[PDB]
């Protein structure tokens, strides 16, 4: 582990990536993650909120 | 049937029109939870209970 810095410098930049594109997965109270399932089963009037 | 007594069907391998409702009554009630009513005769279901 003589190059642990740029090694470091590395992982946490992957490591910041890696947590956004798993945070779509989140439903934050919605009904669903998926913009097409929300857009596909509900009126406009519904699907803003 | 009457309320503590209710009665329950199943309903599977069919291809459900939802367009049939509309001509039955005004509908004094008619509201639905998740979904809505217009866009209901495009989805697929799992398993509905009546």
């Amino acid at each position: 582990s003589a190059l642990g810095k740029l090694q470091d410098v590395v992982n946490h930049n992957a490591q910041a990536l890696n947590t956004l594109v798993k945070q779509l997965s989140s439903k934050f109270g919605a009904i669903s993650s998926v913009l097409n399932d929300i857009l596909s089963r509900l009126d406009p009037p519904e699907a803003e909120v | 049937a009457s309320v503590y007594a209710w009665n329950r069907k199943r309903i599977s391998n069919c291809v459900a029109d939802y367009s049939v409702l509309y001509n039955f009554a005004p509908f004094f009630a008619f509201k639905c939870y998740g979904v809505s009513p217009t866009k209901l005769n495009d989805l697929c279901f799992t398993n509905v209970y009546a």
